[PDB]
């Protein structure tokens, strides 16, 4: 019933620069304002409570601001392990609400390491054969993956799998799975990716002819 | 026999009411950074008087 | 014989703040802080 | 040490009902407020309810406020959420948050201060409202060519067609972490999910060592532990 | 059968309290004209810490 809006969806920022979130909302709050980050796979953490006041134990580095509709968290010192989504809430309506939610990403423009995947023999005999290709360690996320099969375009069966910024050499990984039946699989020959990054200059393309490894 | 007990929602109808007007006191200090000066060494006249 | 007793109610009201509740709900409010303008000097 | 633990959830079919428990352990010595907070996987966090001292809360979010019913046990120190006639949208990661107040407010110690914060969060149960308990079909991916790269080569583990989330996998019963990438489930057009996980390690062990992977399903209860070999040519 | 009737004179005292503080409410109050600058375009020192 006090709706939240925080901006922007994701953003892109360095590691060592400051990265200054928003959490525009309507109607005025300012006793109760509550900042998380919530790391993929993990609960929510808090980080600041009512507006500026940080939490326990937690780094001098994230800083809390707003009044009233206008709210801000900036994030001094970034470090890449700040790869979570961070929340605010809300006082009070008798019911508390949260925000969208805001990603923040960290980021040298690393190259995709394509690799292909022939359908092995047991899911050949199931009769749906998926092609697999990845696309291990790269950077930035944005990478467009193009299924050629003979050499035609294959569009409406192949599913992106893009895996969460790692936490460490903070590169992506990317999975497309191509799933064709066991008679559509047999009638072509050869199957490539077309894989084009941003950091890429030339198309690189990985394939394999249907029967040879 | 004789006993007492206490109605939590007549109770809570009152804490509400002094929970929200006790928000309603102490919020949103205002925050003033460069002001006038309060405080002066010697006499200064008009400019001083009125600050 | 039954006689009861009762007001009127809005089927949308809109919000006042008052010195106990912050948003409380009535039947109907007017805005005392011009924010608007004509954009023009008469 | 304030931490909660979350009990119960699981899969269930619309209209029914299921009641999370949430033991409150540790310093709380729950006279403080307690609350629901849930969260779909690919969506934001979203309050449900809360509680205060014994029967002040009462306070449920528009979404469930004639489903979700919330209750207290205080002598056994265990919070309660009744959730009835669940509709598909509430598949969620149902959260048991701690509450705390400003200290100028909560003027009586048990009821409700009507400005809280949720500071110590619990571990999270799934909850998933759907209709089909499949197990998944797990497929090995051999590397091609020769030697993937020439230097290093790739590997992978395909959990085809199942139902619901999660699966757990691992390589060589957790011996081998290090290149490990598992990737996110998605929805195919059947309706079941789809996950792989792929690991890179270098081509010198490409014989020398067995590689297995350990993919769990404890909702269908399906363990299968897939060898993984390089395409023989 | 059921019926529904309003109440005239409960409902026009009402009325009348609530026209009576909104009257008091709106006003035209005050008149101003030539004040001082609050808006300046460069730095003036003591005295636009005044102003
Ligand atoms: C009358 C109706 O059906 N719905 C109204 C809508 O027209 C109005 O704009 C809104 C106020 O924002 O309140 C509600
Ligand atoms: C008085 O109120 C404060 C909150 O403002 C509370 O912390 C304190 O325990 C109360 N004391 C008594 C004696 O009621």
């Amino acid at each position: 019933e006090i709706v939240m809006t925080q901006s922007p969806v994701t953003l892109s920022v360095s590691p060592g620069e400051t990265a200054t979130l928003s959490c525009r909302a309507s109607q005025s709050v300012r006793s109760n304002l509550a900042w998380y980050q919530q790391k993929p796979g993990q609960a929510p953490r808090l980080l600041i409570y009512g507006a500026s006041t940080r939490a326990t134990d937690i780094p001098a580095r994230f800083s809390g601001s707003g009044s009233g509709t206008e709210f801000t968290l900036s994030i001094s010192s970034l470090q890449s392990d700040d790869f979570a989504v961070y929340y605010c809430q809300q006082y009070n309506h008798w019911l508390r609400t949260f925000g969208q939610g805001t990603k923040l990403e960290i980021k040298t423009v690393a190259a995709p390491s394509v690799f292909i995947f022939p359908p092995s023999d047991e899911q050949l005999k199931s009769g749906t054969a998926s092609v697999v290709c990845l696309l291990n360690n790269f950077y930035p996320r944005e990478a467009k993956v193009q299924w050629k099969v003979d050499n035609a375009l294959q569009s409406g069966n192949s599913q992106e799998s893009v895996t969460e910024q790692d936490s460490k050499d903070s590169t992506y990984s990317l999975s497309s799975t191509l799933t064709l039946s066991k008679a559509d699989y047999e009638k072509h020959k050869v199957y490539a990716c077309e894989v084009t990054h941003q950091g890429l200059s030339s198309p690189v393309t990985k394939s394999f002819n249907r029967g040879e490894c | 026999g004789t006993g007492q007990a206490a109605d939590l929602k007549s109770t809570q109808a009152a804490i509400d009411q002094i929970n929200g007007k006790l928000n309603r006191v102490i919020e949103k200090t205002n925050e003033k950074f460069h002001q006038i000066e309060k405080e002066f060494s010697e006499v200064e006249g008009r400019i001083q008087d009125l600050e | 014989a039954t006689l009861c007793l009762g007001h009127h109610a809005v089927p949308n009201g809109t919000l006042v703040k008052t010195i106990t509740d912050d948003q409380i709900e009535v039947t109907n409010a007017t805005e005392l802080v011009q924010s608007s303008s004509t954009g023009k000097i008469c | 040490e304030v931490q909660l633990l979350e009990s119960g959830g699981g899969l269930v079919q619309p209209g029914e009902s299921l009641r999370v428990s949430c033991a409150a352990s540790g310093f709380t010595f729950r006279d403080s407020a307690l609350s629901w907070v849930r969260q779909a996987p690919g969506k934001g966090l979203e309050w449900v309810s809360a509680i205060s001292g014994n029967g002040g809360a009462t306070y449920y979010a528009d979404t469930v406020k004639g489903r979700f019913t919330i209750s207290r046990d205080n002598s056994q120190t265990t919070l309660y959420l009744q959730m009835n006639s669940l509709r598909a949208d509430d598949t969620a990661t149902y959260y048991c948050a701690k509450d705390e107040s400003p200290p100028i407010y909560n003027l009586m110690p048990g009821y409700y201060s009507t400005y809280y914060y949720m500071d110590v969060w619990g571990k999270g149960t799934t909850v998933t409202v759907s209709s089909s308990t499949k197990g998944p079909s797990v497929f090995p991916l051999a590397p091609s060519s020769k030697s993937t790269s020439g230097g290093t080569a790739a590997l992978g583990c395909l959990v085809k067609d199942y139902f619901p989330e999660p699966v757990t996998v691992s390589w060589n019963s957790g011996a081998l972490t290090s290149g490990v990438h598992t990737f996110p489930a998605v929805l195919q057009s059947s309706g079941l999910y789809s996950l792989s996980s792929v690991v890179t390690v270098p081509s010198s062990s490409l014989g020398t060592q067995t590689y297995i992977c350990n993919v769990n399903h404890k909702p269908s209860n399906t363990k299968v532990d897939k060898k993984v070999e390089p395409k023989s040519c």
